[PDB]
RNA sequence: CCCGUCGCUACUACCGAUUGAAUGGCUUAGUGAGGCCUCCGGAUUGGCGAGAAGCUGGUCAAACUUGGUCAUUUAGAGGAAGUAAAAGUCGUAACAAGGUUUCCGUAGGUGAACCUGCGGAAGGAUCAU
RNA sequence: CGGCACCUUACGAGAAAUCAAAGUCUUUGGGUUCUGGGGGGAGUAUGGUCGCAAGGCUGAAACUUAAAGGAAUUGACGGAAG
RNA sequence: UAUCUGGUUGAUCCUGCCAGUAGUCAUAUGCUUGUCUCAAAGAUUAAGCCAUGCAUGUCUAAGUAUAAGCAAUUUAUACAGUGAAACUGCGAAUGGCUCAUUAAAUCAGUUAUCGUUUAUUUGAUAGUAUACUUGGAUAACCGUGGUAAUUCUAGAGCUAAUACAUGCUUAAAAUCCCGACUGUUUGGAAGGGAUGUAUUUAUUAGAGAUGAUUCAUAAUAACUUUUCGAAUCGCAUGGCCUUGUGCUGGCGAUGGUUCAUUCAAAUUUCUGCCCUAUCAACUUUCGAUGGUAGGAUAGUGGCCUACCAUGGUUUCAACGGGUAACGGGGAAUAAGGGUUCGAUUCCGGAGAGGGAGCCUGAGAAACGGCUACCACAUCCAAGGAAGGCAGCAGGCGCGCAAAUUACCCAAUCCCGACACGGGGAGGUAGUGACAAUAAAUAACGAUACAGGUUGUAAUUGGAAUGAGUACAAUGUAAAUACCUUAACGAGGAACAAUUGGAGGGCAAGUCUGGUGCCAGCAGCCGCGGUAAUUCCAGCUCCAAAAGCGUAUAUUAAAGUUGUUGCAGUUAAAAAGCUCGUAGUUGAACCUUGGGCUUGGCUGCAGCCGAGCCUUUUUUACUUUGAAAAAAUUAGAGUGUUCAAAGCAGGCCUUUGCUCGAAUAUAUUAGCAUGGAAUAAUAGAAUAGGACGUUAU
RNA sequence: GAUAAGGGAAGUCGGCAAAAUAGAUCCGUAACUUCGGGAUAAGGAUUGGCUCUAAGGAUCGG
């Protein structure tokens, strides 16, 4: 089937190589998962050595991290907004690594308000603890603005066709400014 | 081609087994085990070709299936078990203890040892690193894993294994002046002291060794095995010859005087 | 399969088949030593040619060379042991001076005839082939058996031979039994 | 001594209408088995799950038809050679100043060797006035 | 000093004719380009390329053959000289 | 043995080939063949086609036994011995065969994985926030069958697990987050969650290892169609009393997560392949070279996708074509240098009629596995079904060209649950003039003569022996043969040696008969036309000899391929003449001499090494070393009865002692290293030059 | 002026008449040659509708 051997290519000098041997099983490839967004559907793949891979054919949620705050939460994935490799993956909402997605902002807003008390009935000790956490509660404008829409920009870090996970981190800093420029154009 | 080989042609066997050409098509293929295939001695070879206790492979299996043969204080019933350097073989029925140490001719000597010395062994530290839960461990040359070693132990050191509990009695740091046996190359089996270690980053470090007869040779650090803290103080009994290499003319003179 | 077993030729034929000088020398040497054919002379010439080749190779090396000393002494020792080289000519220069008659002197057939056990060299060959001669306490029926110096004194009739104290042979037993 | 047409016999290779023929590899295009992945499907079968046939779209892709190309063999009316055989016919071109010195390049002519023009060479029949 | 040559000798070379290079080469090595490998078939056939053409350049094989050839010697012959 | 000889002419010296000559682990063939050891063998042509039989199976006390199997009553009424059938596990990916493909491919040497997977072996490693032990299937089995036909299987009724699917049992703390209440200068807190290990992210140690890492490892926040932290099996049965089926526990089977190790695998660095230019440009549509992101993979990588650049190789021979090309270790021949061969006993690769795709599994793109197509091909009741000898033996075909449808697991080893089973792997014999070793076919007297005290030529004797045949013993798994050995076994010792030759090369007739340019011979030169040294024969002789000849290939001879080492005025061959790029090749020159002390080795000298004093950048080359499979080669030792071989063996005779199984060679490339001649290379010229070690 | 099963020039002096081909884009293109051609040689693939995406400009403002 799909083969990863380099024998079928022509050499750096351009010479066509003769057929050396039949396709070997230790050089096979398989077909892309092409992970979509929908109710979770994962198929296992038996790989070399008896190990296991997971094709995420459909996923809804994922584990996304707020790097600055050091917090990770499971949240829904809304859709794919940008993909540096192929724009047809944005059009068809195909989740791969390094795909820019919109994630539900509610778990992070809930953590933020419960942790600091601001927005984007308590005891005296709780109010003092919040006052201690104050000053560090001011986040980037480009991140704060998104909470009004309830959806944060994130980039997929896992490989869904390899692990079955569609996980990522929340865009921040000049990387967020970079993809904002890409999106607005 | 499609999987592991299970046969060993007689001509392709290691030469230090000293197998004859015409006894058959095949040679004993050593099993997977503590020692590498090329640097091991299967118990069938030891019991039939060396000791001549067994007359054939059927007899070596009859011997071992009666629970007589022990390697490193444990009963082995695998006739092709890969015994190797510094391993102790015990046959308490004959009340014999052997240690597999190279002689100066490049072969595994039939080296009988006392019962007190058969209670331990030496192992060259291949690597020291941290296991799970941050527990340090040492890997010796025979694949042993000893946890919680002395924090002073590093690679190329020699540890003394209790061989009944598997623990470390004490160790020898690799340094100049240490007694050494060579375990590879054309200087295999020679014994001397380290004179100077010449380092080559990205390559192979070389060790200069001086014999007791003040002969100097160079060998790879990977072929260097520390066996004593200084000259004339080995931690194991050396085989006959003390790892001193004689020229062929000297050997001929010695044989002439020995035989008259 | 099993490892191959080594074998080699022990002679070499002359390059020029017809040469009166060589033919006459060969026939004279075969007649002197009671040889069956010319191949028994070719064999001696072949092994002397390779003894000479080895000595020449060592002689090109410097004196006191470890290889020249070791292999030269071994080759000299072997030739002295079989009696081809004299005890006062152990120099590896007299090895080159050796001749095929030196080797033919040391054959069992020649020594049997020269010890008086046979009337002629041709009687020696048939005595050997007919299992009458023993070296030490071992019967040798190979005429080309090269006699060693320590074996020179132990050449005699087999103890169970008609000529050496055994019973009478087939012919005598058939004659005296009728 | 010797050259070449011409005549007889035999062999080898060549050209040649026949859009000649046969065999093998590669390949465009078309058609395309089967497995694998995927998509639904839902015989029946356990307490929502398992799940067969089949279906959607892909993927690897054997194989066939046509065309192209490469490669190896082979027929052929006739044409034009070479060699061997014998020294058959015609002449006498070369070897002597071979009876017109011979040879080279080139170009005409001619049954054949060859002859002639132009320019060379001496390997000349002159190392010389 | 450079040329075009010539005469003598043969240290030397060569199969010899002869050669001051055709020497300093089995006592074999200053640098470098090209070409040949018995005689024919044959500078032919085929493919390519250049040319208006004539042709040039590159360039086989089958088959056939015991010599072909070089220099010199003696003789014989000459429509060569004395 | 570093060698030559015949043929051009009337004669000569050359060039030059033809011919002769020897070997072949080199094939075929002709003639011949007594013994011992050893032993190749359907590669070449057709990786062409195959009848038949066999070549892979496997059970221990320790996974599962209600055989309606056998056996005995025994410590046993849950079973208990042995043990078919089945389920489960493992193996079947090894081996064996062949050389079709394949020309930077394979392969060799040398590297790498800080770029991955790894059953198994061997070491370590898991107290993690209904339990006196959970379910329901299924086989074998019983009995109803369908088909002409297969190692096809269908309904129905049972029943098990180390099969399948689930599931609890536990230390002590401690830490983190949320936090009602509370203290009230920021502390205390009830109550909730989270802790092992795997997965996947993000963020922090990593200032123990490495030459080097984002390494090992740890931490924080979470995540997961939630990995596994034993619902298993055999033997012993012990200890404590709180004598309750109380609590505890000994040696093992099997299994399990992760790390290590081992057996491996997959990619991978550098250098190195034969002929061809009548192959000079190739690659890049539709991946060619690189960049970014992803997918896929066990993992790196244009491996694949999207986008973007326009790159990459080449006269230092790319690309194409040919190969009667698998590579190497090696083989033949060899003064040296070379030339030729390597299908084939070992290693690597590849394939199983041609392609392609997969399942299972740690491992296969497997073919004594499957699926499909193509080509062949088998049975058929015509509906269908089953195939793959380049495994062993055997057959056909092809051809110049190659053996038994034999015996066995006894050895060597391998596989399995395994002390027990299996193995055409392997061993044994059969055929076998492929090659190789040793080695018979006669020896000795007396007469008679010839002869110079003895060499024979004849007719006269008595000895000797194995070829063969055989008791027997040995050999062997059983045999055969060998080795030993009773009895038999030689005068024409018919127990009878052949193959080629006798002009030259080239050793050995100018004998006799036959033929008469015929028949024939003759590698070449030549012989044969009536005394043929050459044909056909007899005699005799010569050469090698159990072997000898012939054909073809190849090597030497061939200094007729020439680097060593040819030739080019006229024998073949200097381009018609200059220019000119690559290539090859290029003047001289830079620390020499002197002095002192000292080590070693050869017989006062000589030869090497030193150490001081005298103003004191890149290669190439060469030395040494490390690492470099065995077999083969050379070579040490060693009475296989000698030898080819083999790696044995030797000791006063051993309830054991004991030398061994050396050593060299490899050679380009890489690695490390000493030397600085020879040959390159760079530097300070618009000075942007060098030193200031502590200059400002 | 159309159509026609199966065959496909057997019809006829003769393929007369008719049929077949046909635009565009991309691929591919032989002999021969006066080197200009032959050439649209031959021979293949695609083409609708809809919803999108990308590229290709002008004038002002430093
Ligand atoms: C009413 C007009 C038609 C009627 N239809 C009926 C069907 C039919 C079918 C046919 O075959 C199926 C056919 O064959 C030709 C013709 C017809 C007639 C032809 C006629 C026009 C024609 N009349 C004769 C010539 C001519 C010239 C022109 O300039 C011109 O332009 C207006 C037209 C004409
Ligand atoms: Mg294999
Ligand atoms: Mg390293
Ligand atoms: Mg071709
Ligand atoms: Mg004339
Ligand atoms: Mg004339
Ligand atoms: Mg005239
Ligand atoms: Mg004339
Ligand atoms: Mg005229
Ligand atoms: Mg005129
Ligand atoms: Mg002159
Ligand atoms: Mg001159
Ligand atoms: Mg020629
Ligand atoms: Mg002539
Ligand atoms: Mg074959
Ligand atoms: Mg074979
Ligand atoms: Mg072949
Ligand atoms: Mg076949
Ligand atoms: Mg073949
Ligand atoms: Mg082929
Ligand atoms: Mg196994
Ligand atoms: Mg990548
Ligand atoms: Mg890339
Ligand atoms: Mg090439
Ligand atoms: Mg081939
Ligand atoms: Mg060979
Ligand atoms: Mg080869
Ligand atoms: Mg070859
Ligand atoms: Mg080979
Ligand atoms: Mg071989
Ligand atoms: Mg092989
Ligand atoms: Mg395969
Ligand atoms: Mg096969
Ligand atoms: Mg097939
Ligand atoms: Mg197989
Ligand atoms: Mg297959
Ligand atoms: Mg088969
Ligand atoms: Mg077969
Ligand atoms: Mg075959
Ligand atoms: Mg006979
Ligand atoms: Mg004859
Ligand atoms: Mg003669
Ligand atoms: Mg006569
Ligand atoms: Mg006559
Ligand atoms: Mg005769
Ligand atoms: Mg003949
Ligand atoms: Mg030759
Ligand atoms: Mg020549
Ligand atoms: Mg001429
Ligand atoms: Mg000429
Ligand atoms: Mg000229
Ligand atoms: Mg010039
Ligand atoms: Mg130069
Ligand atoms: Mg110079
Ligand atoms: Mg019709
Ligand atoms: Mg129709
Ligand atoms: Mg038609
Ligand atoms: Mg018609
Ligand atoms: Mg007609
Ligand atoms: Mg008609
Ligand atoms: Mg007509
Ligand atoms: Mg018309
Ligand atoms: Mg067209």
């Amino acid at each position: 089937g799909i083969s990863r051997d380099s024998r079928h290519k022509r050499s750096a000098t351009g010479a066509k190589r003769a057929q050396f041997r039949k396709k070997r099983k230790f050089e096979l490839g398989r077909q892309p998962a092409n992970t979509k967004i929908g109710p979770k559907r994962i198929h296992s793949v038996r790989t070399r050595g008896g190990n296991q891979k997971f094709r995420a054919l459909r996923v809804e949620t994922g584990n996304f991290s707020w790097g600055s705050e050091g917090v990770s939460r499971k949240t829904r994935i809304a859709g794919v907004v940008y993909h540096p490799s192929n724009n047809e993956l944005v059009r068809t909402n195909t989740l791969t690594k390094s795909a820019v997605v919109q994630i539900d902002a509610t778990p992070f807003r809930q953590w933020y308000e419960n942790h600091y008390g601001a927005t984007l009935k308590r005891s005296r000790k709780v109010e003092r603890k919040l006052a201690a956490r104050s000053g560090a509660a001011a986040i980037e404008s480009a991140v704060d603005s998104q909470f009004g829409s309830g959806r944060l920009y994130a980039v997929i870090s896992s490989r869904p066709g390899q692990s079955g996970r569609c996980d990522g981190y929340i865009l921040e800093g000049e990387e967020l400014a970079f993809y904002l420029r890409r999106l607005t154009a | 081609a499609r999987g592991p080989k299970k046969h060993l042609k007689r001509l392709a066997a290691p030469s230090h087994w000293m197998l004859d050409k015409l006894s058959g098509t095949y040679a004993p293929r050593p099993s997977a085990g503590p020692h590498k295939l090329r640097e091991s001695l299967p118990l069938v070879v030891f019991l039939r070709n060396r000791l001549k206790y067994a007359l054939n492979g059927r007899e070596v299996k009859a011997i071992m299936m009666q629970q007589h043969v022990q390697v490193d204080g444990k009963v082995r019933t695998d006739t092709t078990y890969p015994a190797g350097f510094m391993d102790v073989i015990t046959l308490e029925a004959t009340n014999e203890h052997f240690r597999l140490v190279y002689d100066v001719k490049g072969k595994f000597a039939v080296h009988r040892i006392s019962a007190e010395e058969a209670a331990y062994k030496l192992g060259k530290v291949k690597k020291v690193q941290l296991g799970k839960k941050g527990v340090p461990y040492v890997v010796t040359h025979d694949g042993r894993t000893i946890r919680y070693p002395d924090p002073l132990i590093r690679a190329n050191d020699t540890v003394k294994i209790d061989l009944a509990t598997g623990k470390i009695d004490d160790f020898i740091k690799f340094d100049t002046g240490r007694l050494v046996m060579v375990t590879g190359g054309r200087n295999l089996g020679r014994v001397g002291v380290i004179v100077h270690r010449e380092k080559h980053e990205g390559g192979f470090d070389l060790v200069h060794i001086k014999d007791a007869l003040e002969n100097t040779f160079v060998t790879r650090l990977s072929n260097v095995f520390v066996i004593g803290t200084e000259a004339g103080k080995p931690w194991v009994s050396l085989p006959k010859g003390k790892g001193i290499k004689l020229s062929i003319s000297e050997e001929r003179d010695r044989r002439r005087a020995q035989q008259g | 399969p099993r490892a191959p077993r080594t074998y080699s030729k022990t002679y070499s034929v002359p390059k020029r088949p017809y040469e009166s000088a060589r033919l006459d020398a060969e026939l004279k040497l075969a007649g002197e030593y009671g040889l069956k054919n010319k191949r028994e002379i070719y064999r001696i010439g072949f092994q002397l040619s390779k003894i000479r080749r080895a000595a020449r190779d060592l002689l090109t090396r410097d004196e006191k060379d470890p290889k020249r000393l070791f292999e030269g002494n071994a080759l000299i020792r072997r030739l002295v042991r079989i009696g081809v080289l004299s005890e006062d000519k152990m120099k590896l220069d007299y090895v080159l001076a050796l001749k095929p008659e030196d080797f033919l002197e040391r054959r069992l057939q020649t020594q049997v005839f020269k010890l008086g056990l046979a009337r002629s060299i041709h009687h020696a060959r048939v005595l050997i082939t007919q299992r009458h001669i023993a070296v030490g306490k071992q019967i040798v029926n190979i005429p080309s058996f090269t006699v060693r110096l320590d074996s020179q004194k132990h050449i005699d009739f087999a103890h169970n031979s008609p000529y050496g104290g055994g019973r009478a042979g087939r012919v005598k037993r058939k004659n005296q039994g009728k």
